[PDB]
């Protein structure tokens, strides 16, 4: 709901809330961001292809 | 080598390898015949032409 400009922000800058795991037999949720590289464009969205 | 990081992860310390390479060895083998009658005319003096 915030401004235009916070939801570009907070795009890049902060990590998104509770995206899956990489390298694992299945996803769990992620709580230590190591080496978490990922961006994702549907939660801007909210839409799934 | 390793990186400085700002996340608290844990620190992979110095580190070493020592690798091992060995030897392989390789043989050769072949056969050839020769004939008594031409061995024995080697070795006595020819008399005639």
């Amino acid at each position: 709901n915030r401004g235009l400009y916070n939801m570009v922000n907070e795009y890049s800058q902060r990590l998104g809330g509770h995206p899956a795991t990489s390298n694992t037999e299945v996803q769990f949720v992620v709580i230590a961001g190591t080496d978490v590289f990922l961006e994702q464009p549907c939660s801007f969205l909210q839409e799934a292809f | 080598p390793t990186i400085a990081h700002g996340d608290g992860r844990r620190p992979s310390k110095q580190r070493t390898f020592i690798v091992v390479k060995n030897c392989h060895k390789h043989h050769i083998s072949t056969e050839m015949e020769l004939s008594m009658l031409d061995l024995e005319i080697l070795h006595s003096i020819p008399e005639t032409p």
